[PDB]
């Protein structure tokens, strides 16, 4: 913050082995793929500042959507097929199926 | 009177920076705790609150004094002006000290040099709870601490004999679990600065099967013979049992909905969700085999005739088969 | 709600077969939302011991319409007969268990 370029130089010990740990993370959501350590310079209206960053690269985990919300629609839109095989005389069961899976 | 020439003659060139024996031998602390009560294990958080009393001893020659009192007894006014190790809970998410009225903190400088110091703390302690076999699973998770700056050459940590001892058990706020007991456990760890001596104590929880026996295994089984039901009513009154079938339907997802809204998102399969999806699958399979019924009626009725009664044994003997699969398994398990 | 679907008539099969379906999973729901509410405790509580009995109510209507069911076009006296029963049998147990509860947990 205070320090200018000219006056502090960061930099990560090891370059490669600066930070651990990320391995043993778990995550109930998702999953680290990687991570990078980048080395930059910033410049703001008062001077020109080291900086580190430490970029995550999580990715989603996929299970718990597939069985929670995209089975249930695909279960709906069958149970919506369903009404071609009934009769077109029966007007209350026909009519129910569609409203219902469209409520659904 | 003369204490306070006593406690005087032991601050007179004292630097508190500089830990007893800096380098003669690593400070051997014993460490006791009280556990006043072991707060609520929400698994959503993977997180569970702990209070306790942690008491810490240990010899220190700077404080020896000579005189008949045996033993000084303060309060927390002369904590921050010696010596005091920098013990650290190592799987600690938020823990803080009480200091209402006054910091809840106890100092106790024996003849010797023997010092004890005791203060009251409430650790939100984190363990990940593998959350398979739910609800039918145990834990045993644990609270680790060591000290922070200190590796082991310099601090060493040793539990007592008879270093922890839980309190009632009664009171406790475990409402799903039930504590059985407890463990300690001493290692050595390797850290980017040292290597550290760390101390554990693991507390095993068992979950009692009540909550979650009457919110959904009772009505997702009473839904299912809900389901059931429709295979009595006449295969002629069509709306009346697709009415059944969707409805039952509705409340099984919203049902799951709700039990898995109850434990945190985990993309494996538990034991509750597996119930539920079995069930959800009954009653899918009772829709679909009317379904097949009405339909069939109007190809050949004989085969629909041979196939409610053949649905009518054959839906509530595959569900009891189910059930005691699955409770004797995880029981067994 | 539930107890009105004995006074309808054995033809309309699709009304009370809507009456039983519809009150089941209303005490379904009910029974979810009133245990919201408490901690997650691990017996039960009297609301508990109520709406199991509630829930109970609903499942031997539901069970009696389906034997009336069962038995319409085959034995159409006893069908009707075990109808009239009910409608009386199920108001009193009620209003029995409504008296037995209350006065047992007021006392206290
Ligand atoms: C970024 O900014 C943040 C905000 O500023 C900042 O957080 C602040 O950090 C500082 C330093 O870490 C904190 O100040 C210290 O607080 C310690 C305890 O903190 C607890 O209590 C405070 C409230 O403090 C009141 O209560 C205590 C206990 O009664 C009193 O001791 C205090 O003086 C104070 O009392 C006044 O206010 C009361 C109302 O509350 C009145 O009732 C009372 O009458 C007084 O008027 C809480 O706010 C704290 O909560 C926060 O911190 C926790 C930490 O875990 C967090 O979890 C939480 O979320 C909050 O963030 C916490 O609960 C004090 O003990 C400490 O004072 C001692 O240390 C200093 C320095 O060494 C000494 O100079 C001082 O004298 C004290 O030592 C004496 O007393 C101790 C008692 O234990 C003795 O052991 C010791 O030997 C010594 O005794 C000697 O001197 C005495 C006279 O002083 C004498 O009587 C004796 O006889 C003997 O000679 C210090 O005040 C501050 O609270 C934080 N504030 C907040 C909002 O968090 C953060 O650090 C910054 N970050 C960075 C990176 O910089
Ligand atoms: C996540 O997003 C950040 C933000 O952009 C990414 O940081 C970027 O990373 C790339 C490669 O790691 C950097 O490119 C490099 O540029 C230097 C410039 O001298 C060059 O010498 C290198 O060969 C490379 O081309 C880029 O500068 C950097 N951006 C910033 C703003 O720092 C990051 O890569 C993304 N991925 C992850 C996993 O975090
Ligand atoms: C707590 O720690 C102490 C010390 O590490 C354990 O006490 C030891 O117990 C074993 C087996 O009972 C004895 O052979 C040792 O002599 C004991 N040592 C001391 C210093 O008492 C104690 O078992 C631990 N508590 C547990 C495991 O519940």
């Amino acid at each position: 913050y205070g320090y200018t370029t000219d006056d502090i130089e960061f930099y990560w010990r090891g370059d490669d082995n600066a930070v651990t740990g990320v391995t043993k993370i778990e995550l109930p959501q998702f999953s680290i793929v990687d991570y990078k350590l980048i080395t930059k310079k910033v410049v703001f209206s008062t001077g020109s500042y080291p900086r580190l960053s430490l970029s995550f690269k999580l990715k989603r985990n996929i299970g718990y959507f597939i069985l929670q919300t995209y089975m249930p629609s695909i279960l709906i839109t069958i149970l919506s097929w369903v009404s071609f095989w009934i009769n077109y005389d029966a007007s209350a069961a026909r009519v129910a199926l569609g409203i219902t899976t469209v409520l659904t | 009177g003369d204490v306070t020439v006593i406690l005087n003659n032991l601050l007179e060139g004292y630097d508190n920076k500089l830990r007893p024996d800096i380098g003669v031998k690593p400070t051997l602390i014993h460490t006791d705790m009280y556990v006043n009560s072991i707060g609520p294990v929400n698994a959503i958080n993977m997180e569970y609150t702990i209070d306790i009393f942690f008491a810490q001893t240990w010899y220190d020659r700077r404080l020896k004094f000579n005189s008949t009192i045996k033993v000084l007894r303060l309060n927390s006014n002369m904590v921050g002006k010696i010596w005091i190790p920098d013990t650290f809970f190592r799987n600690s998410k938020k823990a803080d000290a009480h200091w209402i009225t006054t910091p809840n903190r106890m100092l106790r400088i024996w003849n010797d040099g023997r010092v004890l110091y005791t203060l009251r703390l409430t650790i939100d302690a984190e363990c990940q709870l593998q959350l398979h076999n739910f609800p039918m699973d145990e834990h045993s998770c644990p609270l680790e601490f060591s000290s922070y700056g200190y590796p082991r050459e310099e601090i060493v940590y040793q539990w007592k004999r008879s270093s922890v001892e839980v309190g009632d058990t009664r009171s406790w706020r475990l409402y799903q679990f039930s504590f059985v007991g407890l463990r300690n456990t001493t290692e050595v760890v390797k850290t980017t600065s040292g290597d550290y001596v760390v101390m554990s104590v693991y507390f095993d929880l068992s979950r009692r099967m009540g909550y979650f026996t009457i919110q959904t295994y009772i009505p997702c089984t009473l839904i299912v013979v809900l389901s059931w039901v429709s295979f009595w009513i006449n295969k002629d009154a069509v709306p009346a049992r697709t009415s059944l079938g969707i409805t039952t339907v509705l409340t099984m997802t919203t049902l799951s909905t709700i039990a898995r809204k109850s434990l945190p998102k985990v993309s494996y399969v538990t034991a509750m969700d597996l119930f539920v999806s079995v069930c959800f699958i009954f009653v899918f399979s009772a829709l679909v085999e009317y379904g097949t019924l009405h339909y069939f009626v109007s190809s050949q009725p004989a085969r629909a005739a041979k196939m409610d009664s053949y649905a009518r044994i054959f839906f509530p003997t595959a569900f009891c088969l189910f059930n005691l699969v699955y409770w004797v398994s995880y029981l067994y398990l | 709600l539930s107890q009105v679907s004995f006074w309808l008539n054995r033809e309309s099969v699709p009304a009370r077969t809507v009456f039983g379906v519809t009150t089941v999973l209303t005490m379904t729901t009910l029974s979810i939302s009133a245990r919201n509410s408490l901690p997650k405790v691990a017996y039960a509580t009297a609301m508990d011991w109520f709406i199991a009995v509630c829930y109970a109510f609903v499942f031997s209507a539901l069970i009696e319409f389906a034997t009336v069911n069962y038995f319409t076009k085959s034995q159409p006296a006893r069908a009707a007969k075990i109808d009239r029963l009910s409608r009386i049998a199920f108001p009193l147990l009620f209003g029995i268990f409504n008296l037995v509860y209350w006065a047992t947990y007021l006392n206290r």
